[PDB]
């Protein structure tokens, strides 16, 4: 049975979104040269069905960031008092002083992440509203609570929330309301070694870019392949040779830029429905997790689960999960129930334990030994059936007032 | 001269031989918003990536609508938290995008609700 | 579109083999039967992979669909906006063309009001903690109420468990516990 607890937070990192990016089929191909234009109108709506599914992986990938952070329609405020029962939030919450809305461990995790027919478009969201978002779910989970989640918010004392949030895991009250400092402490110190470990780690934000940037290069740099023509550069083709016979270069070259064309868009399509899966599984965590306690088993982290803040990061979301989990055990004996007059007496919700000289009963995941009482247990069956059976008395709480 | 992506960006000239940078010139797109021809047939057109009632905006160029101080909920999303709509007789105005609406929780040390 | 690719030339001399076969001899007709073979060759992959990747993303969906029809429906589920919005209570499937509509009935507070609470109660020197309500104050009494709908009722014994001592908790405050046993003893 385990006698101490401590409290950590883990980090984790899902990507949302990955650059928009449209192409002038157009520029691409033929450049600003006249018959190649002419000349490419033989094989028709290649342009339109490219630029469809380059429109569509764009709204899609806007969708994305939409869905994953616009969960409340009511942005919250913090409230100008900072007492919080012994926590220290000032690391998450957000900074007045930066010129941009954004916390400590927001700007820590910027930091960390670093023409021909092609264009970018920008983001629907800008940073700052996404940071907004967070702020306000960041506060509506420390004041509100969950309720916030169903409904309108309801203010309650922070407390009280762990109290509750205790009690989901399955420890009583006492065990929060008897050691407070030394949660606040736990946790306090745990996030300023995240802190600091964050300060030196990541990986998957920067597979999209690279990703992304090397695709685009790649482009470019085919633009220059001569694709089996005698001369990559359109414009010697034309004025060198006779027109009849530079046309077959003019169609070797279209053919080969088609093709690379092709490929591109396929490789977007095909990388961007795995972001929307990741998307999808961020979305899913952000609304279980953190509006609300989550009792799937390291779905939200390892250990018990409490409570998560999200954070911002350059086209994706950071985690701050925030666990329980037992510290020391002893050995002990135990047995399943106890014959006192010829009838077994099953435990409520405790588990029976000796000191090796006497019998107790307690809560499974904290060793507090309590007496045994005919309220903490309840009667059935017989003292013949059971399995295994240990003799002792038990102790009724109407014998002492009979005076 | 060359870059990263084996273009040629800058040129020497061999007159009198000082150096010239060259820049693709004036590249982008055109895009129409309309609120639904079973209302109204004004139209706004918007030139993105584009440095020009011209309101300019951190999206490209946009003409045909105005800007205003007031904010709501985005109808006809532009770009970087921009949106427009028909709603004011009635013309196409651009808004910043606006999140929901200000609340305040009382959260003090012994309430509850 | 796929259908619309067909009158495309490709460069040959025409987009219909009937014209191409007429008109030119067999030593002749590969030239541009070659042509439009490549380019119809080249749609029609095209198409395959869009629908490839369309039907990856349908059945994506339709798993979703039905873990939502296992989960909602044949019983309560307690994962927080999974099914519906609030607290959910149970969900009707309905049926659609090429897809699946549900009614989640949900449940969510309306009318919330002030009140003043502290975290336990110092009854004789000793802690009381409340089982499954929390301690809630009028201004000028003390009632435990179940914790979403109001409703109060004085402290008992039976309604508080006994642990730890007056000192060691941060808030506390004096009020006296109703004792059942106490009238009992008459
Ligand atoms: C649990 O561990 C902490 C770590 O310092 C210690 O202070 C505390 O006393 C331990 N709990 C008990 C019951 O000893
Ligand atoms: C919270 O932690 C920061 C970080 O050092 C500190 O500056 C601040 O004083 C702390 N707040 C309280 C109330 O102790
Ligand atoms: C536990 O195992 C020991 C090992 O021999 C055995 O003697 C005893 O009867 C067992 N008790 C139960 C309740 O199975
Ligand atoms: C418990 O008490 C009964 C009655 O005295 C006795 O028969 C039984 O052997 C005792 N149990 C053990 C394990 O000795
Ligand atoms: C457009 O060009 C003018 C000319 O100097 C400049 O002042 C302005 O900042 C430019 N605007 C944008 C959006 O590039
Ligand atoms: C609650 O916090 C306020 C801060 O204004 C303080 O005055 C009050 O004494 C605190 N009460 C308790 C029970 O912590
Ligand atoms: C709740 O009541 C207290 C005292 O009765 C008061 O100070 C406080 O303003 C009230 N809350 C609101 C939201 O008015
Ligand atoms: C509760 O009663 C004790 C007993 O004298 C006293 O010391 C304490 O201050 C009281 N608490 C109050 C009045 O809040």
């Amino acid at each position: 049975i385990p006698t101490n607890f401590t409290i950590s937070v883990t980090t984790e990192i899902l990507p949302v979104s990955m650059t928009k990016t449209s192409v002038d089929c157009t520029m691409y191909i033929c450049g600003d040269s006249t018959e190649c234009s002419n000349l490419l109108l033989q094989y028709g709506s290649f342009c339109t069905q490219l630029n469809r599914a380059l429109t569509g992986i764009a709204v899609e990938q806007d969708k994305n960031t939409q869905e994953v952070f616009a969960q409340v329609k009511q942005i919250y405020k913090t409230p100008p008092i900072k007492d919080f029962g012994g926590f220290n939030f000032s690391q998450i919450l957000p900074d007045p002083s930066k010129p941009s809305k954004r916390s400590f461990i927001e700007d820590l995790l910027f930091n960390k992440v670093t023409f021909n027919g092609l264009t970018v478009l920008p983001p629907l969201l800008t940073d700052e509203m996404i940071a907004q978002y967070t702020s306000a779910l960041l506060a509506g989970t420390i004041t509100s609570g969950w309720t916030f989640g169903a409904g309108a918010a309801l203010q309650i004392p922070f407390a009280m929330q762990m109290a509750y949030r205790f009690n989901g895991i399955g420890v009583t009250q006492n065990v929060l309301y008897e050691n407070q400092k030394l949660i606040a402490n736990q946790f306090n110190s745990a996030i300023g070694k995240i802190q600091d470990s964050l300060s030196s780690a990541l990986g998957k934000l920067q597979d999209v870019v690279n990703q992304n940037a090397q695709a685009l290069n790649t482009l470019v740099k085919q633009l220059s392949s001569n694709f089996g023509a005698i001369s990559s550069v359109l414009n010697d083709i034309l004025s060198r040779l006779d027109p009849p016979e530079a046309e077959v270069q003019i169609d070797r070259l279209i053919t080969g830029r088609l093709q690379s064309l092709q490929t591109y868009v396929t490789q977007q399509l095909i990388r961007a429905a795995e972001i929307r899966a990741s998307a999808n599984l961020a979305a899913t965590k952000m609304s279980e997790c953190v509006l609300g306690q989550s009792k799937r088993v390291d779905f939200c982290g390892k250990g018990y689960h409490l409570m998560s803040f999200p954070q911002s990061a350059p086209h994706g979301v950071v985690f701050l999960h925030v666990t329980y989990v037992p510290a020391q055990e002893k050995n002990f004996t135990t047995a399943p129930a106890i014959c006192h007059d010829g009838k077994a007496h099953f435990p409520r919700e405790g588990v029976f334990v000796s000191n090796g000289t006497h019998w107790f009963v307690t809560q499974r995941n904290f060793y507090e030994p309590q007496i045994i009482t005919t309220d903490n247990t309840f009667v059935s069956g017989n003292c013949d059936v059971v399995i295994g059976i240990v003799n002792n008395t038990v102790y009724d709480p109407l014998q002492p007032e009979l005076d | 001269g060359r870059d990263i992506a084996d273009t040629t960006d800058a040129v020497r000239d061999p007159q009198t031989l000082e150096i010239l940078d060259i820049t693709p010139c004036s590249f982008g797109g055109v895009s129409v918003i309309t609120p639904g021809t079973n209302t109204s047939n004004q139209v706004a057109v918007l030139y993105q990536g584009v440095n020009c009632n011209v309101f300019q905006t951190r999206a490209g160029c946009l003409i045909g609508a105005e800007h205003v101080n007031n904010s709501y909920e985005c109808d006809i999303p532009i770009g970087a938290g921009i949106c427009a709509s028909y709603q004011t007789s009635q013309s196409i105005i651009a808004y910043t995008m606006s999140l929901g609406v200000e609340n305040s929780v009382a959260y003090s040390n012994n309430s509850i609700a």
